[PDB]
């Protein structure tokens, strides 16, 4: 009867319809909701237990500069940084804090260090004028929660009370047994009814660009759920 | 949608982005101020166990880590800010953490003393004691967590609404 | 009643007066008293227990070159070296093993490795001529011990009989436990008297020198106790 | 100023930098030779139980690690030298340590095999056997150290004062 | 001679070895311009009705801004202080230093009673507003206390042992 | 649990945010709200009783002159004028009637005595032609009573009907027990309720001033409370 299943922010289980994505809001501080899953018609309900089922979320943001004569080889952001699970090397990371790509250069371009103190990273290029550059480096100073809609639009409850901050998510070394990240709730439901994952921060993040090398979809999420066929 | 009745006896961590936390900057050979204060919500009660991990990462203004000969001391106080010699925790060395993995390792994992109860209009403090001719603390880097949510390892801090038990008043004046 | 706190080798629960460092003495080898902590008046008395107060001890020494028209990037010493817990490599040590300091080019000075079999060191940089350094490279060869003195510089016993060496105390990896150094003996004391942490050994250690980068006190101690208010 | 009666039985570990040891440097193929000597002191009696850790560091010259076909074996020794079959100890090659967490990890930390004691004048020495045209041990660099102070992960050597104890004779 | 009691009367001041001061500039409540200790083996009692009187001067040998604030208060050892049984939160001003401590009517008295054990502190806070002259020791006196006097009290002092 | 504090018009035990000060009201003669006291959210409540503490308030104003050629040596009021508990004598008062400070001349200056009659007061120095001038006199004519506040502007009580003159406030020896002050009413508050001290009086009474010479804040406040930790 009952397994053991991963859910990920495309397709999966449940098909690309009953998922749903979405970007956050900057200037109102509100609690978007940037994804949400819906019980297709063909499962009997969904569980969800805390300490039990575990998680990843990888988040990040967009920005953008102008190329110059002068060698910048560095830029500022508006997105408090740090590195992954805290180093100050690249490479050794479980994955990088921050991506480059230039636009006329169809490359990747490396990293080599940052400040991680203040909103700062290095290039290890040096950019052309005129060149066009998108950057998706980490994000920081959010917090994330859950919450379950009755095929409405209409909340009954809330998984668990207090918000849990990705800045923190990030900074614990993910996919270790022991280390793993286990929220705390315990939630279920069934057919048509929603679960929402829900985002409260400043900075813009992202799922989609469609100029990204590593993979096509940016950011990801990726929940471990029980399921009843 | 089901959702479980959580015990109120929730499991939970602090951090710097809350209301009843606050912090300010600090110089140096400075112990007096709490670079860090805490204070209980209304009609809540927060407790902290013994095996509680503890986890200070400050900083410098440039972006540093300080000379490790610096002291931190979690202190509970009495109200108006009068600190009190017993329930004392966590008078450790700024040194000796290994920031990278501390809270990541259950070894560098480094737990308080004794136990500690937070009744709901009380002060917990970090006083931070400097050598001189040093760099001071920055409030904008610095950070504290205590606590140890989301993992199988170290304890976490358990809250609970003071409204809800009935011996809530009990432990409270059990302390 | 009784606390489990930790003691350093500046002011702390003390006060900067009821402590006293010293450096050792070089031409005649002798059991020289490098740190004292004396009770102050406020306790009611302290204690101190083997396999149940953990430890830090990380000493150094000082020496000094002359720049020259040659190409160095090397340098010589008077001390026996070995990595910190072991390693050929430089920042994945628990601390450096060495650093070393330019009085003209007030900077820093980055280390690549060095030989650890003899008394050899490498610099990464290339001193000029005439430019002043200095170099406070890890310690070796040595015996540390306690005693206690009432009051009087009057000994009455000795912790521990058996000296544990410093070479040993570098090698283990520090501040894990089930690894962490614990030696033995059960000492008590009470007002006024003082415990003495003795060394024996030729090279002459430092406690401070105004000018060394990573903090102002060079060496330290960092040790466990339990005191009766 | 006040100090427990410690035990006689006393916890302790054994390295170079003592006087009742010591250490001599060696070429290659020369067995009987004894890298280092190690005696028992006077009035003293040193125990040694089956589950002591061990750990050589031995060097070359140059400061490099040698030929891990090579060979110690720990060894007591009957009075002016002689050596013994029986009560031998830690016949283990000089590979299959990686020294950078020998002592460091429990795992990598090599017991002994069988008890063993040391009267206060007997002998324990260590063999080498170095494989011909490789290149010789360095004392200099060289190291033994057997016990585990300082760790609640292995095991002690125990030492005790002949003149405290009355059946400490029995024992011995 | 006439065997005197055990519990002999006494009035504090500054030279002596169990007081200590130290000067004090503007906004600075935590640090304590005086400090007092419990010798050894003594008992000291401070009765309810106890005199109080500070006579704290800027160093060109004048007073302060009346506004400032004085506050005797007991701490527990390791310079920590305590809510209860404190005394003496007054202002510094409202004294009449020169007809303070010989008119009982400008006399100031304690609020409640207190104890000193063997080793333990008392520390005087005080609270200057910014943009004010600071606390110099060499002029400053302190005295509680009223010895040889019909009115007031006198600390009470006695040996343990 | 409880104790005796006194408070005052700036800081004390509150921490100069839930105080707050207002001057009065000339042309309108009105019941306003010269000072007020906020109880914090630390404590958990305040009493105040008449008859069992004591108090203390010295007001004044401001006035101004303009330097002339004639040798003045007395300038007349807008204020009722009276000595300090009464006598013709100088610095015999508890404390001086008037203040006079020469902003050219930044000095003090003294007063010989006054009419105390009519709005009258002599000056002891010359001023110049043209010289500034300010004076902080005694003020007189006026009322002062008590109301309490339910944290929202609201009221529910007065403390004591009947208002008690500042005029005979000044008029009694303060500071004197048995002659001490001490109005009637028995109020009590709690958490950011505020107690609110009232004045109805013409002449417009000061602060602050900042070219004061007897301390920075003219006026003052001192009253006894008891309060419960």
């Amino acid at each position: 009867q009952t397994q053991e299943y991963t859910i990920n922010h495309t397709g999966g289980v449940l098909g690309d319809s009953y998922v749903t994505t979405a970007s956050n809001q900057t200037s109102p501080q509100r609690e978007t909701a940037v994804l949400s899953f819906e019980c297709p018609r063909k499962f009997e309900e969904i569980n969800y237990v805390g300490q039990r089922d575990a998680t990843r979320f990888v988040p990040r943001t967009t920005e953008s500069i102008t190329g110059s004569a002068n060698d910048d080889t560095v830029v500022d952001l508006t997105a408090n940084i740090q590195p992954v699970a805290g180093e100050e090397v690249i490479a050794e990371q479980d994955y990088p804090v921050a991506v480059a790509y230039n636009v006329t250069q169809g490359v990747e371009v490396d990293v080599v260090d940052a400040d991680y103190a203040a909103d700062t990273v290095t290039l290890g290029t040096n950019p052309a004028d005129g060149d066009e550059v998108k950057v998706w480096p980490i994000m920081s100073d959010g917090d994330v929660q859950f919450r379950l809609i009755n095929q409405f639009g209409q909340e009954e409850g809330r998984v668990y009370p207090w918000s849990t901050p990705l800045y923190r998510w990030h900074d614990f070394p993910q996919l270790k047994r022991g280390r793993e990240i286990n929220l705390h709730g315990s939630a279920s439901w069934s057919e048509n009814e929603t679960l929402e994952i829900l985002l409260d921060a400043p900075q813009a993040l992202t799922w989609e660009d469609s100029d990204y090398p590593r993979g096509q979809y940016v950011t990801t999420l990726e929940q471990d759920v029980e399921i009843t066929l | 949608p089901e959702i479980g009745n959580n015990g109120a006896e929730k499991q939970i961590s602090l951090h710097k982005g809350q209301p009843f936390i606050d912090t300010q900057d600090v110089g140096a050979a400075d112990p007096n101020t709490p670079a860090v204060t805490i204070e209980g919500p209304s009609d809540y009660v927060i407790a902290i166990d013994a095996g509680t991990p503890v986890a200070p990462e400050f900083r410098d203004a440039n972006g540093d880590k300080l000379d490790p000969s610096t002291r931190v001391t979690i202190q509970k106080c009495d109200k108006q800010g009068n600190p009190l010699g017993d329930g004392i925790v966590f008078s450790d060395t700024l040194g000796r953490f290994e920031y990278s993995k501390m809270r990541s390792d259950p070894d560098y994992m480094r737990k308080t003393t004794t136990s500690l109860m937070i009744d709901e209009r009380e002060i917990v403090k970090i006083f931070v004691e400097v050598p001189p001719n040093a760099n001071g603390m920055d409030a904008d880097n610095s950070r504290i967590t205590i606590g140890d949510d989301t993992s199988d390892y170290g304890k976490a801090v358990g809250i609970v609404e003071h409204g809800d038990l009935s011996p809530a008043e009990s432990k409270a004046v059990r302390q």
